[PDB]
Order: C-alpha cells, then structure tokens, then sequence
C-alpha cells in the first residue's frame, strides 16, 4: 500500500582533445586542502593524481599506461605529493591578497514589470542575501529569484521578483545584505 | 567535491582541429587570466593581479606536452573521436534595461563540447562587428566548457538583438533573440 | 608569482513536457526526513513544495501564479506539510520490508584479458569493496576500477582490473565485501 | 541534496508528443513499479514488492492533472518546445562472458530528453524480438531520463550484436557494437 504524492491543478569535421586541469579545493582557508590533477581524453578522466590518495590512479583503461610509468619515477611522486604545499597553499597565498580581497558592493534597483524586480547587480564574492518586505512583513510566499548569476567579468548579478498588489500608502522595501555592505543596502518602491 | 574555494592551476588545452590550444587559471569560476600561446605573453582578466608576473613559458611547455599525449590517446584509443554536444544558449544584460543609458548584453554559451565555437552578435538582422568581446573557455566538472561573449549597446525602442551561435551540434546556427522592451 | 601544475609526458516533431516528481530523502532511517515535490516544465523546475521550508515556493517566473494559487489554499498546505509522514515515512515502514532487506550476494569471477579483470557482479545493496592483491601486496598503481555499474534489474556489477605480468608460483587474489556477506569473498588466480 | 536514500513517489510524466505519459515509482534509483496506462493496471519490477496493492487509477487521475497543467504552460511560456538532446550509449554484459553460458546485454542509454527513444537490437544484421525487454524511463536529476533495454543471448564465437538508438537528438540512428571476444 504504496501512499503516493498527488499534483495539483494550476490555475561535421573529426575532432580529438586533450584536458589537463591543476586543481586545488581549499575550505577554511588553508586548513584543509586537496590536489587533484586531471588528465582527461575528450570528455573522459583517463587518470588522475589525488592528494587524498597519495598516488597516480587510473581512471579508465586509457589511463592505465600513463599512471604505471608515473608512479614508477618516484622522483616524480615525490614532486606531486609535495604540489599540494608547493602549488596550492602557496597560491592560496595570493588568492588572500587579491582575488579574496576583493569587494564589489552591488547596484540595487527596483522597476516594475504587479510584479516587482529587484535588481541586485555587478557584485562581488558570490555570497548576498535579498528580501522583500511589504511594510514591516517579509514577503515570502510570492518572490521568485534567479538563481545567483556569474556574467564572466568577475561579477554576479542576482534578480528578486515580488509580486504584489499595491494599496494607498503601501511602501515596499528590497532588502540586501552583502560582504562589502558596512550596512545593508534597502531601497524603497511607491507607487 | 565540496569544498569552500575551488581553483584550477590551470586549464589545459590542446585539440587536434586547427589545431589548437588554451591555458588559463581560474578561481571560483573566474577566469584569472590567459596566455596567448601565439604572442607568449599572460593576459590578466583581474586588474588586482597585474602585480603578478607569470612566465608564458610555463603554458607554451605544457601545452606542448598536452599535445604529444594527445597524440598517443588519439592511437591508443583506435581514433575514438570526441561527441558533439548541443549547447545552451542564454542573452540576459548586465544591468537594468534603462532606455539611453550604455549597457552590455551577455550571450552564456553552456554545455560546450568540443570547444570549437563562433559567438556573433546581430543587431536588427545584421552582424555586428564594434563591441564585442568575450571569454576563453571555461571549464566544467564534466569537462565540457562554457564561454561567454559581451556586446555593448544602448538600449532604444527600435533596437533588437540575436545572439548566434554556431557549433557542430546545431544543424542551424542558434538564434536567441534579446529586447529592451 | 603562481606556481601551476605541470604535465606530464605520456609513455523533428515539436515536444512539450510535464514532470511532476514526489521525492523523499531519507537520512538515519526515518529520523531525519525531507520531502521534495517538484513541477518541471521541460527541463526547468517552476514550483516546488520543500519541508524543510513548509510552504510553495516558485523556482522560475513561469511556476509563480501555481505556487501563489497552492499557497492561497490553507487546506492544501495543511495537507502537504503532513506528506512526509502519510507519504514518506508511511511508504519507508513498506521499504523496510522489502528494499531494504534485500541481500544478494556478489559473484566474483577472475579472467585474464596481462590484464587480470576480476567482474564482481549481481550484487545488491550498492556498497561494495574490491581490492586485488599479487602474493600477499596489496596492488594499487596498476588497479583501474571501474564505477559502480547501475544494471536497472535491482542488480549492481563492479570490474576492478590490475595491470600484470604472469609468472610460476604467483597468486593473484581478488578480495570483495559486501553487506550481504558474513566473511570477505576472496577468489585466486594462477598463471 | 544528500541522503542515506532518495525515493520518487512517484516520477509523473505527460508530453505533448502521443500524447503519452508515464507513472513509475523509484526507490534509489531502481524502477519499483509502473502503471500500464492503457491497461490500467500495476506492474511491479520487484518480485517481493508484488505482495503490495497500488491503485493504477491514482496514476491516470495524476497524468490527467499533468496534462492539464501543460496546456496551460504551453501558453504562458509561449510554446516554448523541449530541446532535444544527444543521448550516451553504452552496451555492456550482465556478467562475464563464458561461452555457452546464458547472458544478458544491456545498453544503456543516458542523457535522453524529450523521453522519446526506440531502442532495438541487432544480430548479424537482423532486428531481434525474442529475449528483448526494458525498463521505464528513468529519471534524473537534471530532468533528463536514461532507458535501459536487455537482450538474452547465450554467446558464441560467431554471433556479434548491436543495440540500435533512434533519438530526435541524432541525425542517424547510433549502433552499438558488442563482440564475445
Ligand atoms: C566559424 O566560422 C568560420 C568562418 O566563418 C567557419 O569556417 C567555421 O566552420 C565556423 N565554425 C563553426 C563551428 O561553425
């Protein structure tokens, strides 16, 4: 007697490529950190070289040849054992003086489209937080947002859309929160 | 994986049409920068890290051992050639459509593989050629790519735009058409 | 000054779909449940109802007027803030009994191809643990395994093949777990 | 999202092609059940599920509901069609081959949508009926399907196979080759 959820009604040219990808995952600064170099045949990981395991492996067949003559060479494992220290972390030196430097405080703008968009534009890092309030109630129910946004220049864009139905008097508020605001950015909208 | 920051140190590249190849570093999804294999000099996205130095050698040498490996892969697995995927396509602006204000138009181009692609702008039907502009390819956990182009423009009322896109999986060049309304 | 990763050298009709998924997910038995409905035009989720947020919520702009017109309607609401009991957790007491008592053991078969593939199939659950050994080593840099294998008949299969070089007197020993399993499976190999 | 288990209860399906629709429930990613539309009856894959009673009428009340909630996107979304994927094939045996021991194919075949796909085998040549079955669409979560389809075979040193895909994604139809080697 399976109970299941009900829906409700609504109202050519040849081509061979070759990857190889240098990664490094950093979480709470450089606390905690992870290598892990990919080599890939066009859209297959043939071996790769994780940190966490110590050693070249072989993520298909294609790869086998490649990680046997590698980790034969222990000179050459030595060298990616220590990449982890040497590459990552130390780039993670630049990384704090640069790129997590950076604070882009966005642009925020209302315009109608009952439906109200508040623009949230050209920030940076990624992490924002928007809310609508009609007066002194946070809207929840009718606000749809895009998800977070990357145009490609180093920054996002994220858009909040309220819909509502404005009385005399009704005074609407976006609401954002962001890492380069001393103090959250609101804007107002009347109509 | 899961992890607070995730970066690529770097982006290696190297097929056999043309043929031709790609480096780059990436943080968080950005591109840091490029090397332009054919000038030998790094191309920094970032104003921030000029004050790097960062020797284009580094990328002509690797790129050049991405193609010996490539062309023992190529061999290796009986000429198994790559799969064209069809991209998705999506134009939204940068900012706020405000008619008479200097805006810019963002053409994402996703799920890109192989990456070979041509990104042009049209403009009441017809190619345009000033404005612009776009990214390198970026990679993807799957190992496809995305790239984005940009197109200036001032936004009027009798102004409409496509982007177009041309790729191996599209039998047509893909239209996605963009108003001020 | 960022230090990168070296290389290193090798050796039409016209379509329009509706999806509507009721899903549950299931943390330690059935003390940490979230149920999850989800209406999909396409390829792209419009409105969804989470538990853990206890109300509808539009994804895109096109699932707006439902989640408005669901959320308008308290006994619905009323109804789908209690589907994780009447529908997941009634239907994971049935799951108890059934799925996931289900146990069948592996079959573990070792073949050559100086490749030694050792096929571990037919198994269920999805936990699994092979590892090859030459003697009495365990062998790593020359082992490519495969991914779990999805048979879609309630079955799994697993290949884990090991680069080798056959010669008298050398046992190759495939060594499995499985939670259907009181002991380890071991299966041996000589030239 | 993460979890111990993940279940569908169930995966509902409705598309303007047919029309056709379909009801299955999922638990793990495997196929439970589905619900024979025109026959109006339950089919369960697993047999110690068979001891359970599900209501098929529930199913075509829900695709009704389906099929009425994508009329109305049609419109509101301006007769915005699915596009049509490039799906992945790959033909592999249920267990090691051993000549002269009973055998299964299997050929997956990933990344469909729309879920419209004809998946046949080959036999030196010719389509093969007997021994052919296949599961339901299953779901994913991007919102694309994948189908897997079986054939029975005791192999032979002369007998070679093909799994055949049809899908509006590709130009020509896919062949998979299989070989008992
Ligand atoms: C890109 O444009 C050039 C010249 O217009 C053309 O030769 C080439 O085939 C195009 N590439 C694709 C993938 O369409």
């Amino acid at each position: 007697q399976p109970f299941p959820q009900p829906e409700l009604p609504y109202p050519s040219p040849e081509d061979f490529v070759y990857q190889f990808k240098g990664m490094c995952y950093f979480t709470n600064g450089t606390e905690r950190v992870r290598l892990v170099s990919r080599s890939i045949y066009n859209r297959e990981e043939i071996v790769r070289f994780d940190s966490d395991v110590g050693e070249f492996r072989a993520v298909t067949l294609l790869g086998l040849p490649a990680a046997e003559y590698w980790n034969s060479q222990k000179d050459i494992l030595e060298r990616k054992r220590a990449a982890v220290d040497r590459v990552c972390r130390h780039n993670y030196q630049l990384e704090l003086r640069t790129t997590l430097q950076r604070r882009v405080e966005p642009t925020v703008t209302i315009s109608p489209s009952n439906l109200l968009v508040c623009s949230v534009t050209d920030f940076y890092p990624a992490q924002i937080k928007v809310r609508w309030f009609r007066n002194d109630q946070e809207e929840t129910a009718g606000v749809v947002s895009t998800p977070l946004i990357r145009n490609g220049d180093w920054t996002f864009q994220i858009l909040v859309m309220l819909e509502m139905t404005p009385q005399r008097g009704d005074v609407y508020t976006c609401h954002v929160e962001h890492p380069s605001l001393q103090s959250p950015i609101t804007v107002e909208w009347r109509a | 994986i899961v992890a607070d920051h995730v970066a690529s140190y770097g982006v290696n590249l190297y097929q056999s049409y043309g043929p031709s190849g790609q480096y780059t570093h990436e943080f968080d999804g950005d591109e840091q920068f490029y090397v332009d294999l054919g000038r030998k000099e790094t191309v920094w996205c970032l104003p921030v890290l000029r004050q790097f130095r960062f020797d284009p050698q580094f990328a002509l040498t690797n790129i050049a051992v991405l193609k010996h490996n490539l062309n023992s892969l190529i061999k290796r697995s009986n000429s198994t050639a790559a799969t064209n995927e069809v991209p998705e396509v999506t134009v939204f602006s940068k900012s706020p459509v405000t008619l008479g204000q200097p805006n810019i138009l963002i053409c994402l181009v996703d799920n890109i593989f192989p990456p070979v692609v041509n990104i042009t702008w049209l403009s009441n039907g017809h190619s345009v050629t000033e404005g612009v502009s776009e990214t390198s390819f970026l990679s993807k956990s799957d190992h496809s790519f995305f790239k984005i182009s940009y197109l200036t423009l001032l936004p009027s009322a009798e102004e409409s735009y496509d982007c177009k896109v041309e790729h191996w999986g599209l039998d047509k060049p893909l239209l996605k058409h963009w108003e001020p309304e």
